[PDB]
RNA sequence: CUUCACACAUGCUACAAUGGCCGGUACAAAGGGCUGCGAUGCCGCGAGGUUAAGCGAAUCCUUAAAAGCCGGUCUCAGUUCGGAUCGGGGUCUGCAACUCGACCCCGUGAAGUCGGAGUCGCUAGUAAUCGCAGAUCAGCAACGCUGCGGUGAAUACGUUCC
């Protein structure tokens, strides 16, 4: 049973209800999914992401991600129809949960330099998006068998309507703002 | 579809030197995972020219 | 293992792996060890992590590691930068700031050749 | 004078001519040759036309311009670009 | 008089394992010294500072020679090679060291992996290599100059050819 999730279901639930007065049970902020993708810059060049990409993101995350192709041709960064540039998954339900307690507790702090994420960068809607540069810290994934380094970035969405209930959420889940 | 496309994700935990030891399922190692830092002691979690010239002279 | 930087060059003796950390060399390295203990020439794939984690403490208890002395150079020569002395304007130039001869040399601080 | 056995280095005439002036006031514009004077902390909100050859510089200490000498600030040779 | 988009000439440094580091360790010459040589002792990792004896000198200082030898480490790597650049902190002389001095401590640690066509010096204690001293000078010369000493080679058949 995901640790993180029965917390949430013990307290932040009503830790939101008394921070914003809903008039109904259903209208409390909650995590919908998080989505984690590559956008590799690869595409037009050795092709070879399928390890560099996917091999990686299944052991970090837990499931298979999917492949995501050109939806265009750019000339400018070499970019043809049809091949991939980018490698995305979304993490839902107790993956969801187990994701993203393993994440705040271990992952986040350990990266280099870890000042806490900004708790600017919403959505406007109430929903968080953030990123890193390298292989990330996940214990899953050693440096001794990887390829040339690459980041990833992650969206959390969540059935809150406003950027103050998003954020609210996230410092309660235990996201480490400013 | 999970038949032999997703990795393995079965139950494991993480043992850390502060203390602060859970269990969730994590990927392919089965085993334990050895941590030095987690989020109960890393930092950001738990928290002059005159005067070098005073000190100078 | 990783302290701050990698700090583990593979077969390599941790008296010199200490040094490719950014705040200590071959004199701040032996000065660590002989307070510690842990002998100098040992290789470091046998290091363990309790000797990781007395020797974690130490470093930020009196020296600096990554990131935040580069951000104290930074801030030093940008405030130099910015105050408008003779050393600040030779480093807005790109000019080494200490008295060296400029008709021949500084090749390091400038690029190499023009040849225009 | 770069030793910690005499203090720093400040001019007798110049110290008879600021300290004379902080007592009340930030005096204006002043005239000085001396490049080599040490900057004691009692130079704040006054200023300094140092020479550097040809003319004075006026120079400004804010907070930070204690450790560093009145003709660091003016430039004693004029270079600009060949090209 | 020391600038700086560039080029030349003369020297040093390296690009390493004939090597780097740690500890121990033996053998010189010639010079300099009352605006000085500072024997010891103390403080400081350190350069340096302090009180102080002997020394117009074969009796005092300089004075420890380094190359040489032993044991461990490194294992051909932009490296335990390389020390240019930069930040911080001290010492010495000088009234004053940003311009505009030298040295000491920490950290950061660039090019460089033997150098194109071409070009320089060298026949014996020579080239090669490592240290020492003087002169100028308050400080600036262990990259210049002049002398000193240690280890220490290979080639010359021949004068046609520059
Ligand atoms: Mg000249
Ligand atoms: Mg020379
Ligand atoms: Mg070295
Ligand atoms: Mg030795
Ligand atoms: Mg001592
Ligand atoms: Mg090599
Ligand atoms: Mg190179
Ligand atoms: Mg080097
Ligand atoms: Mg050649
Ligand atoms: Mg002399
Ligand atoms: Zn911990």
């Amino acid at each position: 049973q995901p640790r993180l999730k029965e917390r949430y279901r013990s307290e932040i639930r009503d830790a939101l209800r008394k921070q914003f007065g809903y008039g109904n049970v259903m209208q409390i902020p909650t995590v919908t999914k998080v989505v984690v993708n590559m956008g590799v810059g690869e595409a037009a060049r050795d092709a070879k992401l399928i390890n560099g990409a996917v091999n990686d993101l299944a052991l970090i995350t837990g499931q298979k991600p999917e492949v995501r192709r050109a939806r265009k041709s750019i000339a400018q960064f070499k970019l043809r129809e049809g091949m991939p540039v980018g490698v995305r998954v979304t993490l839902r339900g107790d993956r969801m949960w187990e994701f993203l307690d393993r994440l705040t507790s271990i992952a986040l702090p350990r990266i280099r330099d870890f000042r806490g994420l900004s708790p600017k960068q919403f959505d406007g809607v109430g929903n968080y998006t953030f990123g890193l540069a390298e292989q990330a810290v996940f214990h899953e994934v050693d440096v001794d068998k990887i390829d040339r380094v690459r980041g990833m970035d992650i969206n959390v969405v969540t059935s809150a309507a406003t950027d103050d209930e998003g954020r609210a959420l996230l410092r309660a889940l235990g996201f480490p703002f400013k | 579809m999970k038949s032999d496309i997703h990795p393995a994700y079965e139950e494991t935990t993480v043992v850390c030197g502060c203390g602060n030891t859970f269990q969730t399922r994590s990927t392919k190692p089965g085993g334990r995972i050895v941590v030095e830092v987690c989020s109960q002691c890393h930092p950001f979690y738990t928290g002059g020219r005159v005067a070098r010239f005073e000190k100078r002279y | 293992a990783r302290l701050v930087g990698v700090d583990l060059p593979r077969d390599k003796r941790m008296e010199v792996a200490l040094t490719y950390i950014f705040g200590i060399g071959r004199t701040r390295s032996n000065e660590i060890l002989a307070a510690t203990g842990i002998d100098r020439d040992l290789r470091t794939r046998d290091l363990t992590e309790e000797q990781l984690i007395h020797l974690r403490d130490y470093i930020e208890a009196n020296l600096k590691v990554e990131g935040d002395l580069r951000r104290e150079v930074q801030a030093d020569i940008r405030r130099k930068i910015e105050i408008g002395c003779y050393q600040g304007l030779r480093h807005r130039r790109g000019m080494p700031v200490r008295g060296q001869r400029t008709k021949t040399n500084a090749r390091t601080r400038k690029g190499p050749k023009r040849t225009i | 004078p770069r030793s910690l056995k005499k203090g720093p280095f400040v001019d007798e005439h110049l110290l008879k001519k600021v300290d004379v002036q902080n007592e009340k006031n930030t005096k204006q514009v002043i005239k000085t040759w001396s490049r080599r004077s040490t900057i004691i902390p009692d130079f704040i909100g006054h200023t300094f036309a140092v020479h550097d050859g040809r003319k004075h510089v006026p120079v400004f200490v804010t907070e930070s311009m204690v450790g560093h000498k009145l003709g660091e600030f003016a430039p004693t040779r004029t270079f600009k670009g060949h090209i």
